[PDB]
DNA sequence: GATCTGGCCTGTCTTA
């Protein structure tokens, strides 16, 4: 239109576009790795990957009902690298560094995984693949150089949770619960990420050849694929941590003192014991002595808290506690389901009426943030006829508001110090509360979440640094953009989809382009 | 010769392909499961009992002194004469493959209620590698017991073994492995009528000789119609294996193998060609020395079977055939059949 | 003065707010459904029956003689002494106002099985223009029965009703109308004292005096506190009216009247403000020339309907008051309040 | 960014277009009907307006819980022929007919509506709106000039079942099954069809008054 | 021949 309209071409054509994509895209750029990588090809020109790693699919083999795309991980981390060298060379020239160094680069990465789900299966011809999906991203986090003796933070991401850094690596098309299919598929990856765990990575940016180093960080993982992938049964079970292994009762009781003893190694150890069963133990006291492992772990994730996953959690527990709490449960323990009916029909038309909110099924994201108020409390306690309780409701949310922006803050250290140095008080005054004047819920039971914030976050806080910059809530606004991307801008074919979505969504989180529709701010 | 409806209770997602069914004094004990074991049973192995055509699973526990073992996908089952059974490979829910051999028992008995003693066995001398969809049998030579192991599939080795494709798979040495249970050791031997790797076969064992049945071959995409003939020898010294072809020989990989009685079998099952699978029956007969393959009858199959693409099962021990078939899904994820031949 | 939950069946969503509670030698009668009648009723009258906390609805039918008529939403009901009801006014689930008078009477029952006969009447002379939200009364005055029709609101006239307004809808002239059922005639009469219109009032009748209490006025927007009396007279010739204010009034919107006793009325709270709901309720007591108001004690209302905005009912003829609360998403609750 | 980076106007800004809107949305150009229509108004600036059509709100009423929003119907068609009136002339032009005819030309139009489930809720303020939708729209299909002493068409619809001629004329988010509220909402759209029915309209095209009549014929209804 | 045991079920809570 443009070019027959205004007789010229402002814009260029659709060809001039796809060359100039074949440099974004990884497998462009030359590296080598000094340290040569265990059972992986050197060669620098792979693309996009078949996901099936080149599976058996015969007749007699196991039979295959997935298609999965992705990429190379060194490949696609050199072309990470390479997308952000205008950024680390301005983060060099403004930290007084001189440009032309060449020092060990040291690169930490999160990582992150979710199923998916309602993906709708199309026509064709093809293998009948199931609807749910399940993807697998990462996102370059910080950036340091040893200078002397300090390390100088060249670059650190300023929206660690925004979709824009969130750089896709692998898709595919299969249950998250189906855990043959999911290793089938995860185990090359997982076997390149541990063979460069060791290794050192050197390439030619700016015309100098530079050095750098991994430390990878798995914590985009939910609390279900935490579970299954490191060897641990379901939520309701009664080891619920996966920090502590305290029991369920012992963490209704205690609330307050528990250290971290859970690390990878510890995992595989307690795996050969439960197997070898050296001991010949029972059942009950063989499971007492591994604290619940039944499963061979196959990915090192990082013991950490998922922020938006507990605020979901305590949103709805809270929630709960409200319902109760008009019910006058404490005052009689005996109700039947149509009162609990009423109890939350009635809670719904209030919140309706005083908070322009709408009843939902699933505890939602915005519900969670704006449910918590202090304008909340005072509608729900115009409806509770006691005045004790109510005092009680206004000492837990100013506890909680107390607590909450330690575990949500991108540098508590920096910006909320008082909370931080308070938060352990508030904690136990917290535990105390819940104990004492809440006895008809919480005796001799305790949440996961609840237990993840009273026991664990001043240790995560005190040796990673920060929570709420590590969620998986980058992957799920991803999940967005692959939907309209599937739905929009890809081949509506059964085996052509996966690789258009995975090169489209690649492209967009290409800082190289962010840069030039920036422009305006020069 | 009949083919029957069978209803299944509320686990039939614990029913996979490549399962074992083991049994035990007229029980059959499934194995084999979906994924890692849940909580509902801490072992894995399963009472199989079918009362009225209706399916009905049911969990079991161990000994004390038992090895906690991962469920497989593609193990070697072999009987053994107390009585007891040993397996050997197989794939792990890791889609990783076990070297290790397993010999499964019954450790007590008390109102319809079996205890077993899994009991890891260490092998030592010229161990194979981690293999799968192979068989082993057990010969009798003069009062002795020596495994038979032969074929198998694996992955690359781990020099050539690379994360593009990592989950290539190659056919194993035709070597010919002498496995003692008594002192846990193996011996290498290699024979000259064994050129091409073999997997998914059929293995019939007899007093002190095995026979060999149909397969695969993935360096060549052929099912040859082979008949081998090994005689396994135990002197005072040491043992003596031999090969030899036989004509009459079926074209079939992954077949179904069951006993209605002494010096008799019965196949059913298995492929053809990559898409022609096979629907007619065999009949063997084991004489002295000589062996005569034959048709049978061939029994009355429904239209989902002559319409199907894929099928899998085992052996029940009572000259009963255990068959499942792929459902819909979005349903019953299978369907079974069970078959009766005696 | 006695709340108590109601179990209903399942066809809830035949009810809406509009209904009426006809009454025929106790056994209860519904109208004025929701949506058109389907195949289940093509009479659209049901049965109500309260046993043991629990509600449910059968149909019935009419005689081989009798008028199909439209399911009304706010009609005009008053009792009749041969024992007959009269309808008239009402909103058509088309938003048509009808202007025809029907009359219900039962003409055979055999065991809980009754047979209607709904007969078709019009008017002549001064005809009410079609409205709805009004109130008629029967008057005995020297042994003869008159029926006192006052106005409510209605949609703009055929002129001024523009597109952009259709659905606009004022108050109509405040006249008073006498209707002779044995006859059809309709008498408009003007009266000094009625200033402005009414919607939505409480009609109190008796031996020859109606009694107008409380309503809506939509031109001012103002829910007065006054309350007015109508006696009349029946002459061998032409009739007579009087109207005169008292003091004393009650300031309700959409009120629910029901008979305790023998001149002996109670009534419910209705609408006190706009956002504001009435929650006590007052004690009508009768002399021969004398009134009496007294606000009684209120019952104990549940935390649900202390907050809910909207709220319907009618009455059920034996001292007894259906009402109903909005639900979510079954759809209403609905509880029942007994007095004496 | 294009004028960042070029440095020069290829594109207007937000204002402009905004402002280019009123030229094409209805209510924008005069006309006039040969007959008054009946219990319509004479304002050619109505453009979006309320679709309860002065619904009482208040608490007393029957409980009305639908927002609306729609057009006037004249000044819809109005608009829909000031966009095709280039066609109509290309159309006169092909036939061998004289651009200064003034016949009565006859427009016949396609109504359709349906109810669209799974339409989800928003937070905040208002009334307590229903998960469900439902439209309502029009589309011409064949404009005839009575020439001589028989018809002929000047303008047929290509693409009779394609979206880019489906106008939308009302929406509402209520039930289809709501027989109350949908009738109140679509008794003023019935009231001026029939109003329309009988009367013709005078209409300036290129700078001529043209007359135009309709005959209208609803058919996309399940 | 009542008397516990075993397994079968069944509602609830915990992550999604
Ligand atoms: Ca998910
Ligand atoms: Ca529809
Ligand atoms: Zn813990």
């Amino acid at each position: 239109t443009v070019k027959a309209i205004t007789g010229r071409q402002i814009f260029q054509p659709l060809h001039a576009l796809r060359n100039a994509e074949k440099v974004l895209l990884p497998g462009y750029h030359p590296f080598e790795w000094q340290p040569p990588l265990k059972n992986v090809s050197s060669r620098t020109d792979v693309g996009i990957i078949d996901g099936l790693s080149g599976l058996a699919s015969s007749v007699d083999e196991y039979p295959v009902d997935t298609i999965a795309k992705r990429f190379r991980y060194d490949s696609a981390l050199v072309s990470a690298l390479m997308d952000m060298e205008e950024d680390i060379l301005e983060g060099m020239r403004s930290q007084d560094l001189d440009d032309y160094l060449n020092g060990p680069f040291t690169v930490v990465v999160k990582e992150s995984c979710d199923g998916m789900g309602d993906v709708s299966e199309k026509h064709g011809s093809g293998p009948a693949v199931p609807e749910k999906a399940v993807r697998f991203s990462f996102t370059v986090m910080r950036i340091t150089i040893e200078h002397g003796s300090q390390n100088v933070k060249v670059f650190e991401e300023p929206k660690p949770n925004s979709e824009l850094c969130c750089k896709p690596l692998c898709l595919m098309l299969a249950d998250e619960s189906d855990h043959e299919t999911l290793t089938a598929i995860l185990s090359p990856l997982i076997a390149e990420r541990e063979a460069m765990k060791s290794s050192e990575l050197t390439l030619e940016m700016g015309g100098i050849p530079r050095t750098f180093k991994f430390i990878f960080r798995g914590t985009g993982y939910d609390e279900k694929l935490v579970r299954e992938v490191e060897g641990l049964e379901a939520s309701g079970s009664v080891y619920i941590c996966t920090l502590c292994d305290t029991t369920r009762l012992e963490a209704s009781q205690n609330l307050v003192f528990h250290s971290i003893t859970r690390s990878h190694a510890e995992n595989l150890q307690r795996y050969e014991v439960w197997r070898s069963n050296p001991y010949h133990e029972s059942v009950e006291e063989l499971r007492d002595r591994v604290k619940g492992v039944s499963a061979k772990p196959f990915i090192e994730t990082v013991p950490s808290i998922d922020a938006l996953h507990c605020d979901i959690g305590n949103a709805a527990e809270f929630y709960k506690i409200f319902q109760l709490e008009i019910g006058e449960v404490y005052k009689h323990p005996n109700a039947s389901k149509e009162e609990r009916k009423r109890w939350q029909a009635t809670l719904d038309k209030h919140l309706r009426k005083r908070m322009n909110l709408k009843p939902i099924m699933r505890m939602n994201g915005n519900f969670a943030r704006k449910l918590m108020t202090q304008e909340t409390v005072d509608a729900v306690c115009e409806l509770i006829p006691s005045e004790e309780r109510h005092e009680a409701l206004r000492e837990l949310m100013d506890l909680y508001l107390k607590m909450k922006p330690v575990w949500r803050s991108s540098c508590p250290a920096k910006e909320c110090p008082e909370s931080l140095c308070q938060y352990s008080f508030n904690s136990q005054r917290f535990a105390e509360l819940l104990s004492t004047k809440f006895k008809y819920r919480y005796e001799g039971k305790i949440t996961n979440y609840f237990h993840k914030t009273l026991a664990h976050v001043p240790e995560i806080i005190e040796r990673d640094g920060s929570i709420g910059a590590w969620a998986s809530e980058g992957n799920q606004s991803g999940n967005k953009l692959f939907r309209r991307f599937r739905k929009m801008n890809a081949r509506q074919s059964k085996c052509y989809e996966m690789e258009d979505v995975l090169k489209h969504h690649w492209l967009y989180t290409s800082k190289y382009l962010q840069k030039f529709m920036n422009a305006h701010n020069a | 010769m009949s083919l029957q409806m069978v209803t299944v209770g509320h686990n039939i997602a614990l029913i996979q392909p490549g399962f074992s069914l083991m049994n035990f004094d007229g029980q059959v004990f499934f194995f084999g499961q979906k994924g890692w074991p849940k909580r509902s049973c801490p072992t894995g192995v399963f009472h199989f009992d079918i009362k009225q055509n209706h399916l009905k699973l049911k969990p079991a526990i161990f000994s004390k002194d038992s090895c906690y073992l991962p469920p497989l996908r593609y193990p070697a089952t072999c009987s053994y004469k107390k009585h007891q059974y040993i397996i050997h490979g197989g794939k792990t829910p890791n889609n990783e493959l076990s070297d290790k051999i397993y010999i499964m028992s019954v450790a007590c008995k008390n109102n319809k209620k079996v205890t077993f003693r899994c009991t890891e066995k260490d092998l030592v001398g010229d161990v194979p590698e981690p293999r799968y969809g192979h068989s082993i049998d057990v010969v009798y030579s003069r009062g002795k017991s020596m495994g038979v192991l032969f074929g198998g599939r694996s992955y690359m080795p781990s020099t050539q073994r690379t994360t593009e494709k990592w989950n290539s798979v190659a056919d194993c040495l035709p070597h010919v492995f002498l496995i003692d249970f008594e002192f846990g050791c193996a011996t290498s031997y290699i024979l000259p009528e064994l050129q091409d790797g073999l997997s998914f076969h059929v293995s019939i064992a007899r007093n002190d000789t095995v026979y060999i049945l149909g397969g695969h071959s993935l360096a060549s995409n052929i099912r040859p119609a082979n008949l081998y003939r090994i005689r396994v020898d135990l002197p005072l010294g040491t043992p003596a294996v031999n090969c030899t072809v036989l004509p009459g020989g079926i074209s079939v990989s992954s077949a179904i193998l069951t006993q209605t009685n002494n010096d008799e079998f019965v196949i059913v099952g298995g492929y053809q060609l990559e898409n022609q699978k096979r629907m007619v029956c065999s009949l063997v007969s084991l004489g002295d020395n000589t062996i005569e393959i034959s048709e049978m009858e061939t029994p009355d199959w429904t239209s989902d079977i002559k319409h199907s693409k894929i099928w899998f099962g085992s052996n029940m021990g009572n000259g009963t055939i255990f068959l499942g078939i792929p459902g819909d899904n979005k349903s019953e994820a299978f369907y079974f059949y069970t078959l009766r031949c005696s």
